[PDB]
């Protein structure tokens, strides 16, 4: 039964999900949360920096890939790398061939085939990591969910990692105001600090290790860390 | 017997789960064919499966057309049967490219007969359940049909059915070949031939057929044809106006 | 070398001389040229005595092979897409130059082939180095319509011209007739136009003259 | 799946040694044996024919003896088909070693070549091992006569007279009392036809179901003189020792 | 894709048995009569070929191959193994004694050839031997007249006289006292035709058997109706007008 | 290194009619001065309605043209009938790639019932060039001025048969490398029509 | 430098009757100085023997070559090589080194085990098979070789008389050399003793 | 648990591996997508699931181009779809290079067919799972393919697919008989959003955003391209007009 559509990747189901995909969906769960944002001239990244030991110092878990381009992780932090290392490589490859800067959806769609080449051979491996990627190209603003299952959708808001709920149903009301409010930071950023603080229920949020992303029209990839993200609690 | 659906390892059986299964399953399209020689033609007609309005009735097709000369009849599950058609589309290309000279049916047959031998001896491939009818009025060989079944073994015959109903027009064709007291049809002109195999067809499947229940292919000595909808009507109709 | 061929309405036939020199002196009076490929495939060789030989016969193995394999008679049209192909991939560095005959139930085959990767079709070809005279009358005395003896006639004309004519050209004839009704007839020798050399008698070495340094034996099996 | 339709077999087992190879040992006991006598005036080796009957051809007893060199030749106990892979191998191990150094190989380098290709065909690929065991015979001179055996495992020893095959322990204990030192190699036939005839149970025993070779130092050489016998040649012998058996 | 069977499909028991080759040689029984007589006056052949549907012909089925010129071979078991390993024997017979060694090669040492080729499809994972025996007949001025077995195993031997598939027990020893040292060409393909007529009846006619021998042939088919170069191959396969003729003569 | 050279017949055409095209060649091989060929078949078959004309080294044309013709019956079997303007890209992209080595002047011309009749020209170097009408070869710009002018769109079959007929016997007359049979071949609906004239014969003619 | 006349060599080979005569130079130089007077060109393979012309390193390539070739085939068939087939195996294995370097001349002489005749054969670098029963040379001299020769031979000679024809035939096609003084041998094969006899002969 | 639903190394009893069937069985639960075949064109419609406000409109495009003129769509896993799609294009463009020509709808149908049966005869390598409509125009006219899992494909002259399969088939049947074969492109523009609008009302705990497109010979003039503007509010009107509204 279990050892049917479990390491076994050649397999199938009258519903189309194997084992490996619902335990992916449930990793994703597990890292921290990050919610997502952006109106049209502006895409924002919220997370939450909490250490996993008392000792543990803070690092960076937002990675700037590019100008024009980062992401946010939530999920199997190995599993971030790889797909991470490859899109760099990839960013380079489309600069000096075609100039060619990525959108979102582009990026995504090779993303899927990845996994699905590793998902076609039992030595290869099924992923455990959603990301939000944000960039600013100059079809607006953009945010996208990548999920390890290929499915991308391109969004105004979202939310992934623990607790994702609270954010978005907070992140579907208040939608109607943010994307209408172009040229203006402050307001958008300010509200991804609210609606993370409804995921949390439970769990600390911090004044000095928050740490928030943003890339725009006025704005190149600026991640704010520290005390630069004060005024926005 | 074996456990050859786990492992490639024989039956005492001598033959194996693979090949058991391949003998079977090569009917589930609800098809019928058969295949004649005329004295100086070769003549098939099949059954044409054309179950929707939402499909064209001459997409579907189950006769390919190898090379020029070489027909090829595939019965079993059409993804096997366009696997086996790819295969052998090449085989008779590259075969004319190195050796320079066309494709014949036996040699075709052996190449295809070796492939399915190798996928079963193999534990990285499955063989295919196809049932390959290979039919041309060769240069040396004559008027010539060669049937594959799936083994790997293959054999040359006079005339052949196909089909869940192969016994039926066995029976038709039999009778023909002893009264006549020669293995081809006594006709020499590729019409009088199919309209002989159709009035035999008739008799042994029980139903009256039409235009969009057949499906003709005619081998001619250098060439190889199928016959269209109005080509088939032409036939039909004089079968509906005899006794 | 001459080698000829000539078709008539019955067969091919196939001509050459034999002939290998090492300067003007003749190291070999008999020296094969028409190779066996199989019975019906007969083979007339010209250039490099070492690439035409070697070369035909690494085909023939391939060639005998496929005649077995597909089950079915050998062919002129199968060895020469081979030949063609292998003397290009190669780019003409052997130096074969071929005039393949045969015969098959599907009709008289004559081809040449050039070791620059070119095949050829004709109704009567020629190759060596004698190949002017020969071809000169070959082209001729061919007609339309032709029959076993004005084939081997014609033949035998062709290879005593480049002989005559040509002083690289010597020694024994060798014609092998390829009839659609029988396979092949090799008639070694068919004609013998050139002779034995003179001699002038030749003597007993005296013993005073002839000196042994020193004597040993040594064993048949050392090995 | 496919990645547990693996038989893991050719791990160890807590014996000390692979599953498959312990197993395949017992295949070896359970096919013709071969006997290995070193002399100090030869090698005498005598093998049992299988199976002998009117159907096979009875004249031919190289059907598990052959010689790998001019003075190096070997006795089968396992199947012929297991052997003839190493015993090629062997053979060409044999013309590196003459063409590199200028000189024939010594036995004990030819027997270590071997032995890593056995244990090989179970460290790399998980395929399975042999199902042969040989008795070298064989002459060099920087020791005199060597008789070595090796089997599946790749171990490998030298005796002064061993059996493998089948009645391997019956064999063994009746050499171990006959041996001498002073022994020729008429002396040593005489012995090893008593002993094969100790192990066989029979009305009598023929000359075509033996197959039978000694390499002695010979008359037309210094070196040593290879001697395959042949059933006709087995049949004087038996007179000779005047053991009718 | 590869990689997934890389473990011996035979394995040892302390039985020391391999799997698939005890299954393999029951195959062989299940063919159908085949024999080979070396009547050391030659080497004769013969096996049945024979329909297996109403409208199938015979005259398209052979089991009787050449392997080169003058080696022929038979067989009994799976119809599509012995064709497959049939072209790879082919193979190695031509490209390695035709061109390096310019001749026709020696029985005994195609023997190890072909012997390896099924020894090694059972020692490499993944893939099975071949469910065949073949009798592989030659014949050689420094060898004699020959005839040998190769298993499925691999193994091989020597066989004076022997008979494999349907009815080999029976068959064998009959043959076996009709088998003399010294033995004319003419009565040993009717003990042939003899056999066989043992084996089956009802469909026992002579344009159903395949015979060919090793030792009459025809010159006039190797290219030498004209002048020779020597005789050449002795291998030549009867038709079946030959065989039926003789069978009256029974 | 190819040792030695070869050359052919140097003023090759297709020429558009009424019901499609008429393609049309003077064949003959030399190898140096050596008649190798009086007659030749560089009259090639690449499909069953699509021939070319073959000119340039006879070694490289002939080896092109097999490989192009296994392409084509790979194509044909599976992809359904070429075009004119297929078989010219299969042709010209073993010209490109290997014009280190290759010399192949080609007009492939072929018969197409919703294109009608088509003449696709690759010189040396090999590009594709749609023409209605082409006239290849190096003896082809001493006849550029007749051809132009005689040149016209749907006219009968007897007088196309007149007019390749004599194009190319008086190109031959004047060109030097040219010499042997004048072969001929109809391409229309009906299928593939033959003509062969000797020397004797279109000279007089 | 020169490609094979370094240190030069001929070989010669003759048919007598029941009988063979190989007949060859001890040459060692290095361009122009003679160096050696020794030097063994000839080695034999079961019966066959084989004479080697040429560049030195090109003859002791083949020669351990052959040993590799004779000894495999030998082990196999339990039976030694035959002139016959020994004249294929050369062919073969000079072919596919008409690409590689070699610059040798080789010829063959014996004595058949399967029907009793002489049998010699001669080899170029070019891989040309010389089919003869009467002489065969080869080397750096073999114009004149085959001038002597094609004189002074007379068919059907028995061991002492073909010793004289071949013993002389080289010593005076030598004599116009130097590239074919310092000592000479002549071995007259009989099958079942050979006779190795040095001659005595210029150098420079 | 048979090794016919655990590898694809062998042939079925059933002539088809579970694994294979059960594809087949997913793309039915999923998204509702037609293809329309006319006498001078092809449309082709998909309904777009709208599941929150978060989605953007017409930013997330289902139906991906292939050359200029082909138009693809396709139902069923994603991930499954654009590996499929790549392949597509790597096909198409080989083929324009090679020929010189935009690639024929049998030809493209073949090669990515041959593909798709690929992956379905290994036992470790994924099948396919979606059925994508696809096809343009071509020199002898428009086609329509549908390419289903097991690597099967037919020519269509009309065809559904879906969760709202049933419904959809049974409009689009009528209108297809009802017409030559669909009348004008500009019609079956209309028709197409009504039979995905009626599919609709077989799935009303979501909603849908209508997306069509189309390639016609001479009313796109050869080329595939979206439908938007005015010719989707039009089509949109047609459709809440029969179904209420």
């Amino acid at each position: 039964f279990r050892n049917n559509y479990d390491g076994d990747t050649v397999t199938f189901s009258p519903t189309g999900r194997l084992f490996q995909v619902e335990y992916a969906l449930e990793a994703i769960k597990q890292g921290s949360v990050t919610v997502g944002l952006r109106s049209n001239t502006h895409a924002v990244l919220v997370a939450l920096k909490r250490n996993a030991d008392e000792l543990s110092s803070y690092q960076k878990k937002i990675i700037k890939c590019d100008e024009h381009m980062g992401l946010s992780l939530a999920g199997l932090a190995p599993d971030a790398r790889v797909l991470s290392n490859y899109l760099r490589q990839q960013c380079n490859y489309s600069s000096l061939v075609f100039n060619r800067k990525l959108a979102v959806e582009r990026a995504g769609h090779l993303l899927c085939d990845k996994a699905q080449k590793n998902t076609q051979s039992y030595g290869g491996r099924p992923y455990g990591v959603g990301l939000l990627i944000i960039g600013y190209d100059k079809s607006g603003a953009h945010l996208l969910e990548f999920q390890p299952s290929g499915n991308v959708t391109e969004l105004y808001g979202t939310a992934i990692g623990a607790r994702s709920q609270g954010a978005k149903t907070y992140l579907e009301r208040t939608l109607d105001t943010f994307i209408k409010i172009d040229g203006n930071p402050d307001e958008l950023i300010k509200a991804g600090v609210e609606a993370i603080s409804q995921s949390l229920r439970d769990e600390s949020l911090t004044v000095d290790n928050l740490s928030i992303a943003i890339v725009g029209k006025d704005t190149p990839f600026t991640i704010y860390d520290g005390e630069a993200v004060a005024k926005y609690i | 017997a074996g456990y050859d659906r786990h492992i490639t390892i024989f039956s005492p059986e001598g033959r194996l789960y693979q090949v058991e299964y391949a003998f079977k399953a090569t009917n589930q399209t609800n098809i019928n064919s058969l295949a004649v020689r005329g004295k100086d033609c070769t003549v098939v007609i099949s059954q044409k499966k054309v179950p929707d309005k939402l499909l064209d009735p001459t997409t579907v097709s189950y006769i390919f057309c190898i090379s020029r000369t070489i027909g090829m009849v595939v019965n079993g599950p059409i993804p096997d049967a366009r696997n086996a058609a790819l295969r052998a589309k090449a085989e008779a290309a590259e075969f004319r490219y190195k050796y320079g000279y066309d494709m014949p049916c036996d040699v075709l047959a052996k190449r295809m007969a070796n492939l399915s031998q190798i996928y079963t001896q193999r534990a990285y491939m499955r063989p295919l359940g196809v049932i390959l009818t290979f039919v041309s009025v060769d240069e040396e060989l004559g008027p010539s049909i060669y049937k594959t079944d799936p083994a790997g073994y293959y054999v040359g015959y006079k005339a052949t059915a196909t089909g869940p109903k192969q016994q039926e027009i066995t029976t038709n064709l039999e009778n023909h070949f002893k009264k006549s007291k020669i293995d081809h049809i006594n006709e020499e002109s590729w019409e009088k031939v199919v309209e002989f195999a159709i009035t035999h067809m008739i008799d042994a499947l029980g139903t009256e057929f039409s235009k969009n229940d057949l499906e003709v292919g005619v081998a001619t000595k250098d060439k190889f044809f199928t016959l269209s909808a109005e080509n088939i009507e032409e036939r039909l109709v004089a079968i509906a106006e005899q006794d | 070398t001459t080698i000829v061929g000539v078709k008539f309405n019955n067969g091919v036939v196939i001509a050459a001389d034999t002939r290998s020199t090492q300067g003007p002196i003749v190291a070999d009076k008999n020296c094969a040229k028409l190779h066996r490929i199989s019975p019906k495939i007969w083979c007339a060789g010209a250039g490099t005595a070492a690439d035409t030989e070697a070369v035909t016969q690494l085909i023939g193995s391939n060639i005998e092979l496929h005649s077995l394999y597909t089950s079915r008679e050998p062919r002129v049209v199968s060895a020469l897409q081979m030949l063609k192909q292998h003397l290009f991939k190669y780019q003409g560095h052997i130096g074969a130059y071929l005039i393949v005959a045969g015969v098959d139930p599907t009709g008289s085959h004559l081809f040449s082939i050039h070791a620059h990767g070119s095949t050829d079709v004709g109704y009567y070809l020629s190759l060596g180095s004698g190949s002017l005279a020969a071809m000169a009358v070959l082209e001729s005395h061919w007609k339309q319509d032709l029959t076993k003896e004005e084939a081997i006639k014609l033949a035998s004309d062709a290879i005593q011209a480049g002989i005559w004519n040509d002083l690289g050209s010597g020694s024994n004839v060798d014609v092998c007739v390829m009839e659609i009704g029988k396979d092949a007839e090799y008639l070694r020798n068919y004609l013998t136009p050139n002779v034995r050399e003179e001699k002038q008698k030749s003597y007993k070495f005296p013993r005073g003259t002839t000196a042994v340094l020193k004597e040993s034996i040594v064993n048949i099996c050392d090995i | 799946g496919s990645r547990r339709y693996d038989s893991r077999t050719t791990i160890f087992s807590p014996e000390g040694r692979l599953y498959q190879v312990e197993y395949a040992l017992e295949s070896i006991s359970h096919a013709g044996t071969a006997i290995g006598i070193m002399a100090s005036d030869g090698i005498v080796l005598a093998a049992e024919r299988k199976v002998t009957s009117t159907l096979l051809e009875q004249d031919t007893s190289t059907e598990k003896l052959y010689k790998l060199n001019d003075k190096i030749a070997v006795a089968v106990a396992g199947l012929t088909a297991d052997a003839e892979i190493l015993i090629n191998t062997a053979r060409i191990h044999a013309q590196n070693y003459l063409k590199t150094y200028n000189e024939d190989i010594p036995v004990e380098i030819l027997v270590r070549r071997l032995s890593d290709i056995k244990q090989g065909y179970t460290q790399h690929g998980g395929l399975r091992p042999f199902g042969v065991s040989f008795i070298y015979a064989g002459y060099d001179d920087r020791y005199g006569y060597q008789l070595y055996t090796s089997n599946p495992s790749g171990n490998y020893t030298g005796w002064k007279a061993i059996s493998v095959g089948a009645n391997t322990s019956a064999a063994q204990t009746l050499l171990q009392m006959d041996y001498k030192d002073d022994m020729k190699v008429d002396d040593a036939i005489e012995l090893a036809l008593k002993t094969l005839s100790k192990t066989t149970d029979s009305s009598a025993l023929t000359y075509d179901r033996l197959e039978f070779a000694t390499i002695r130092k010979g008359a037309n050489d210094g070196e040593v003189y290879q001697k395959i016998f042949k059933p006709q040649e087995i049949k004087d012998i038996l007179v000779k020792t005047g053991i009718t058996k | 894709m590869t990689d997934r069977y890389s473990f011996s499909l035979t394995t040892f028991s302390p039985s020391g048995k391999l799997g698939q080759i005890d299954y393999a040689l029951t195959a062989v029984k299940q063919g159908v009569t085949s024999l080979g007589i070396k009547a050391t006056n030659g080497v004769v052949i013969a096996t049945e070929k024979k329909s297996s549907s109403p409208l199938a012909m015979s005259e398209t089925l052979s089991k009787v191959s050449l392997l080169t010129p003058d080696i022929g071979a038979v067989y009994s078991g799976m119809g599509p193994d012995y064709r497959v390993l049939v072209d790879k024997s082919r193979k190695v017979a031509h490209t390695s004694y035709k061109r390096i060694y310019g001749e026709y090669p020696p029985t005994k040492l195609l023997v190890s050839e072909v012997a390896k080729i099924m020894q090694e499809a059972t020692q490499s994972g993944g893939v099975r031997p071949f469910g065949v025996s073949l009798l592989i007949a030659g014949h050689d001025e420094f060898n004699g007249f020959s005839l040998y077995q190769v298993d499925p195993s691999g193994s091989y031997f020597p066989w004076k006289a022997t008979a494999i598939g349907k009815g080999s027990v029976a068959a064998k020893t009959f043959l076996e006292k009709r088998w003399n040292d010294e033995l004319e060409l003419e009565d040993a393909i009717h003990i042939a035709l003899l056999t066989l007529k043992e084996s089956v009846e009802g469909e026992f006619n002579g344009d159903t058997i395949e015979l060919a021998i090793i030792g009459d042939e025809n010159p006039d088919l190797l290219g030498y109706t004209g002048i020779p170069t020597d005789k050449g191959p002795r291998f030549r396969k009867l038709t079946s007008q030959e065989i039926n003729d003789r069978l009256e003569a029974l | 290194l190819k040792k030695g050279e070869v050359s052919l017949g140097t003023s090759i055409m297709a020429v558009t009619f009424k019901d499609g095209v008429i393609l049309g060649a003077d064949s003959r091989t030399t190898t140096g001065a050596y008649i190798a060929n009086r007659v030749t078949d560089k009259l090639t078959r690449v499909h069953d309605k699509i021939w070319c004309c073959r000119s340039g080294s006879a070694a490289d044309t002939q080896a092109i043209a097999d490989i192009v013709q296994y392409h084509l019956e790979l194509y044909t079997s599976q992809y359904g009938t070429p075009s004119t303007e297929t078989a010219a890209s299969v042709f010209k992209e073993l010209c490109y790639e290997n014009k280190d080595n290759l010399t192949a002047g080609i007009i492939v011309a072929g018969y197409d019932d919703k294109n009608k009749g088509e003449v696709y020209t690759i010189p040396l170097g090999g590009s594709v060039h749609k023409l209605p009408y082409a006239i290849a070869g190096s003896g082809s710009t001493f006849i550029y001025g007749y051809c132009d002018k005689n040149f016209r769109e749907n006219m009968s079959k007897e007088e196309t048969v007149d007019f390749i007929k004599h194009s190319l016997s008086q190109a031959i007359k004047w060109d030097g490398s040219s010499g042997g049979v004048i072969r001929m071949v109809v391409l229309t609906a009906a299928g593939v029509e033959r003509l062969i004239f000797y020397p004797d014969e279109y000279e007089q003619l | 430098s020169d490609p094979s006349s370094i240190n030069g060599g001929i070989v010669v080979a003759m048919t007598g009757k029941d009988c063979v005569a190989i007949a060859c130079d001890l040459r060692l130089g290095s361009q122009s100085l003679g160096v050696s007077n020794k030097f063994e060109k000839i080695f034999h393979y079961g019966h066959v023997f084989l004479g080697i012309t040429g560049l030195a390193t090109d003859v002791t390539t083949l020669n351990e070559m052959f040993r590799y070739k004779t000894n495999l085939y030998k082990l196999k068939e339990e039976r030694a090589i035959e002139p016959e087939t020994f004249t294929q195996l050369v062919s073969s294995s000079l072919y596919e080194r008409r690409f590689g370097p070699y610059f040798v001349g080789p010829v063959v002489a014996g004595i058949n085990s399967k029907s009793g005749k002489p049998f010699i054969a001669g080899f170029d670098l070019i891989g040309c098979i010389d089919e003869a029963k009467d002489f065969i040379v080869s080397g750096t001299a073999s114009d004149q070789l085959f001038g002597m020769c094609e004189s002074l031979y007379e068919p059907n000679l028995e061991p002492e008389d073909l010793f004289e024809t071949i013993s002389q035939a080289l010593l005076n096609a030598a004599d116009r050399d130097a590239l074919s003084g310092w000592g000479a041998v002549v071995y007259i094969i009989k099958k079942d003793e050979v006779v190795k006899r040095y001659l005595k002969m210029r150098q420079d | 648990g048979t090794g016919y639903d655990l590898s694809n190394s062998v042939f079925s009893p059933d002539g088809r591996n579970f694994q294979v069937e059960y594809a087949v069985k997913a793309v039915e639960n999923g998204t509702t997508s037609i293809g329309i075949k006319c006498n001078d064109g092809v449309v082709f419609a998909v309904e777009k699931l709208i599941t929150s406000k978060l989605l953007v409109p017409q930013k997330n495009v289902k139906i991906q181009v292939v050359d200029r003129h082909i138009g693809c769509v396709y139902s069923g896993l994603i991930p499954d779809g654009r590996h499929l799609v790549n392949r597509g294009r790597e096909e198409a463009a080989s083929f324009k290079k090679l020929y010189k020509t935009p690639i024929p709808i049998p030809a493209f149908a073949d090669r990515l067919g041959q593909y798709v049966q690929a992956h379905t005869l290994y036992n470790s390598v994924r099948p396919f799972g979606v059925s994508t409509i696809f096809g343009g125009v071509d020199k002898n006219g428009a086609h329509l393919y549908m390419l289903e899992p097991s690597g099967s494909y037919w020519g269509y002259k009309g065809a559904a697919t879906g969760k709202g399969r049933q419904s959809a088939k049974a409009e689009l049947e009528k209108l297809v008989d009802h017409h030559p074969e669909g009348l004008s492109a500009r019609e079956a523009v209309k028709q197409a959003a009504k039979i995905i609008y009626l599919a609709h009302e077989d799935n009303k705990e979501k909603d849908f955003e209508l997306e069509i497109s189309w390639c016609s010979l001479s009313e796109t003039n050869g080329l595939h391209k979206f439908v938007k503007g005015d010719l989707l509010q039009e089509a949109i009107d047609f459709a809440q007009k029969e179904i209420n509204g």
